[PDB]
């Protein structure tokens, strides 16, 4: 209930080319993620990275590339761990692997906040559903398991039948898409969810653009926010260590606005950062480099700023 | 004039403090840095502003400094880490850069052989050509440290004596020289003369005589 | 990385230059040392440059005597000595110098040799080690030789196994000498021809001597 | 009095790890800063760069790391060149090293021009009183010696007796804040100083700042201006060879922008260009690009333009 604030690392994916994502955690801990938040007054509570082993062999082969089963279980792991965090009064960080995770912490969180919204900020619209995209795909399909609309065209997975959709297509907000495929598009437009692409920003300004989001999210009524926040929404130069680079994206400026926006509502309860993989950088400084962004984003969130905050009554 | 003392031992696994005394001008007004002189190479730093290590350097090193000293500790001892370390530091009464004289530390990792030693007389064609040398060689010893004293008959002789530093062997155990100049008729006056080799504290002596053989 | 050179041998009054080429691009922005080791005491430093050579320090122990100079243009420094000592005789090492709470050397070079002796070029007077544990050790004393090195084998190299040829003393006076030893077996001495082949190529020198002074 | 130009080296540094940023005024001399300012129709006079020797001990230790009373002597001879460069009709540009030279042009400048206001373009306020930061800190602290209500909290340090606060709170504009301590933060705020941080910038834009700008500095009285332009506002993408580098600065578009204003109101008087600093640098290129930049900005402000300029009446 978003008094004080809880870290929780999911570091799941499915393997294949895009598996150093697990190690995203790691990345973000190590770009002294917990000091920026202690020393941005926050009183916070590290529950640790979730054991993610596959279902039903833990052999290696499965271990490298991971079946759907594993993931949809590890998220309803994951709904639990963010819910009790929840009931207890903390804001949840979830640091990430691929943006799948996105269905376990959504989950959790509707379950004791049911008037929630969502801001997805990603390149992506990661809203494919099971029959539209590839095995593969499960980080760029979430969304489909979550908003209630889509339930007519969404089969039963296993490891995917404890998933009860917590959202109407009314009640999230996209920032950032430049790279959305045919099926995700129709989606878009025929169950009328409202977006704002790249070029919906060159035009309208992230200022205009946070402003008509607030509007079509808490503009009648307060809600408890749930920021679930892709780090490939970031131009790939200032984030190059993710799986699926897609060029014109949000400038350092423009993300941390977004950040900046969020906390000042005061109404965030759970954010998720996902896509940082490491193994994917040119070097070390872009492994780096990618995970002090992704530290900066929380930190706003949070209540970082870029001229000042705190307390002084200064001495001579 | 900053005083580090000489020399240290340890087997790999262990830990050392090595300790750089100095004064107000220096140690007790300015920073301190750590030099490790690998034999044979340049020195490379370790640790500047007392404390602050360099990349790749881990985290077995340790400085520390207090008024007028500082203490490099090392930890985990191992081989590859035996070698020379200075001190240094600025003096504001002088002005310059001082460091210590440096210590060696060796790392024993391998057994206390003691020297094999042979001795050998003056050859006709040097005393035929008026002069004498007596010829000590020292091999196979471990650790790489030595002392010599030459005896003729009772007498101990520092005269025309020239000792080489010990040196390392093919096995990584060590080898050192040492030559006493006589004039003939000292050689042909005295009953014997012996090279008096001391390896951590224990002596091997050998001895020749004029008498052919 | 720095890379110093131009050190040798130099008679003592005598004068020699070296140069130290650094790597980085930011050599010319940063203050660079030379420290000097006199052979096995400790280190030295010498002199110190500033980026652009407005400003040289020197120690007392080579004032005067030496100038510290750099060529940013050719990403070089300089070391000009003058009426050089015995003294003197050290591996000479650059390095750059920054600073933070205090001020460290983190940069440094290989080295290069200075040698300043008043010793002239020469061979050496060779001398057999006759023999007098059931093997025998037999050799040669290759005495006053000016400078390094004597290059020394036994029957050409054919005599391989059991030779043992010291590290040589720098005697007093600047000349140097070494002993050659091999070992072998006591039924062997009269039938096979033991003999020490040296080389002093500085002198185009070479003595073969053989020893049989065994005298039993 | 700004009819011709003067061009002025003022290599000042405290040493310790910022000490290449003495280096500053050749690197961008060696930009073809003259050339530039030649070929731009202007009359120059070039009074080289100043002598900076340690007070009272100039040995070795002392130039590698320098004392406060150094700097604060070493600014009372600049105030004084920069004076008689005034006295004598000539626009000041002084090359920096580190932001503190600022004490000695603004408090030259002031002498001569008594109604002058400030444009302070940095990520940093360098306003800091010599009791809120350390003893290194005196270019992220020159502001509190100039100000003219700062004089109750800031103590007499030797070699800074002879300063005499030649500025009031709202004559001083900030462009480009992104790194503000809370003693700094608290001071904007308590005296009421004006400032565009990154953020106003984001929802403001370029062109409203410099408008609303110019409204708070010259705009109900004509004013000469001293343009202190600090290199680290600039991303440091644009600008990597300098010892603060702050993410999410001015683009390259922003920063000429704001040279152009200053260049179109026709009152430039003074301009400082610091914290260029070579030794910083990933490479030559990275520290020439640096300078390459800071030769645009000054050439901005003294005429340059992206779309011409000039005379012609061309031939057939
Ligand atoms: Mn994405
Ligand atoms: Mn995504
Ligand atoms: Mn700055
Ligand atoms: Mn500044």
């Amino acid at each position: 209930m978003v008094h004080s604030v809880a870290v929780i690392g999911a570091p799941f994916s499915q393997g294949q080319k895009r598996k150093g994502v697990e190690h995203g955690p790691a990345a973000i801990r190590e770009a002294g993620l917990m000091k920026r938040l202690s020393s941005l007054g926050c009183h916070l509570k590290d529950f640790g990275d979730l054991s993610f082993t596959p279902v039903p062999k833990d052999d290696l082969y499965n271990n490298l590339i991971v079946n759907p089963r594993s993931v949809g279980l590890a998220n309803q792991e994951l709904a639990e761990v963010v819910s009790r965090a929840v009931s207890d009064g903390y804001s949840c960080v979830t640091l990430g692997g691929d943006h799948s995770l996105a269905i376990g912490t959504i989950s959790g969180h509707a379950r004791h906040c049911p008037d929630l919204c969502v801001v997805w900020v990603d390149a992506h619209a990661d809203i494919n559903t099971p029959l539209t995209t590839s095995s593969g795909n499960l980080h760029g399909q979430p969304v489909s398991f979550l908003l209630r609309e889509l339930q007519d065209k969404v089969p039963q997975l296993p490891g995917f039948s404890w998933i009860k959709p917590c959202i109407s297509s009314a009640s999230i907000v996209y920032i950032g898409l430049r790279d959305v495929d045919p099926p995700e598009h129709f989606i878009l437009k025929n169950y009328d969810i409202q977006y704002f692409s790249m070029r919906d920003i060159d035009r309208l300004g992230i200022q205009k653009v946070m402003e008509r989001t607030f509007d079509l999210l808490i503009g009648k009524r307060q809600r408890p926010i749930h920021l679930s926040f892709d780090i490939d929404a970031f131009d790939p130069t200032l984030a190059p260590a993710t799986g699926t680079p897609v060029v014109g994206g949000l400038t350092y400026r423009e993300g941390m606005y977004i950040a900046e926006e969020i906390h000042n509502t005061g109404l965030l309860s759970a954010l998720d950062l996902v896509e940082v993989n490491p193994q994917l950088a040119t070097s070390e400084e872009e492994a780096k480099t990618t995970a002090n962004l992704a530290v900066d984003v929380i930190a706003s969130s949070f209540g970082q700023t870029r001229e000042g905050g705190h307390i002084v009554y200064d001495q001579l | 004039v900053l005083t580090q003392p000489p020399s240290v031992s340890a087997a790999p696994g262990q830990k050392v403090a090595v300790s750089c005394s100095g004064s107000s001008s220096n140690i007790g007004s300015h920073y301190v840095s750590w030099y490790q002189q690998l034999p044979g190479t340049a020195p490379k730093l370790l640790i500047y502003d007392n404390s602050e290590r360099t990349s790749g350097i881990p985290d077995r090193f340790s400085g520390s400094k207090s008024g007028t000293s500082a203490t490099l500790g090392i930890t985990g001892l191992q081989t590859g880490d035996e070698a020379d370390y200075y001190c240094g530091t600025w003096d504001e009464l002088t002005s310059n850069l001082v460091f210590g004289g440096g210590t060696r530390l060796t790392v024993l990792g391998q057994p206390k052989a003691a020297p094999s030693v042979t001795l050998f007389p003056p050859s006709s064609e040097e005393l035929q050509a008026n002069k004498a040398t007596l010829v000590c060689l020292i091999s196979d010893f471990y650790p790489g440290a030595v002392t010599v004293a030459w005896k003729a008959d009772s007498s101990p002789v520092k005269a025309g004596v020239e000792t080489t530093t010990p040196s390392k062997q093919s096995n990584n155990k060590y080898a050192a020289s040492s030559y006493l100049s006589l004039t003939p008729e000292q050689w042909k006056s005295h009953r014997s003369y012996s090279c008096q080799v001391t390896h951590e504290g224990s002596t091997v002596e050998k001895t020749v005589a004029p008498t052919e053989c | 990385q720095l890379l110093e050179s131009g050190g040798g041998l130099v008679r003592p009054g005598g004068s020699l230059r070296l140069s130290c080429a650094a790597s980085e691009f930011t050599f010319r922005y940063d203050y660079h040392v030379w420290v000097r080791q006199a052979p096995g005491k400790g280190l030295e430093w010498v002199s110190a440059i500033s980026g652009s050579g407005g400003s040289t320090y020197y120690a007392d122990s080579v004032k005067s005597r030496f100038t510290i100079s750099r060529d940013n243009s050719k990403n070089t420094l300089y070391l000009q000595m003058n009426s050089l000592r015995a003294e003197d005789t050290a591996v000479y090492y650059c390095a750059r110098l920054r600073a933070d709470l205090g001020l460290y050397m983190d940069l440094w070079g290989r080295g290069t040799l200075v040698t300043v002796s008043s010793a002239s070029t020469k061979g050496p007077s060779v001398f057999p080690l006759a023999p007098s544990g059931g093997t025998a050790a037999l050799g040669c004393l290759v005495k006053d030789y000016f400078p390094e090195p004597v290059t020394v084998s036994w029957n050409s190299g054919a005599l391989t196994s059991g030779v043992h040829t010291f590290p040589a003393v720098l005697q007093s006076s600047g000349l140097y000498s070494l002993s050659s030893v091999v070992t072998v077996p006591s039924s062997s001495l009269g039938t096979q021809t033991y003999i020490c082949n040296v080389n002093h190529k500085p002198s185009n020198t070479k003595v073969d001597k053989r020893v049989e002074p065994k005298s039993c």
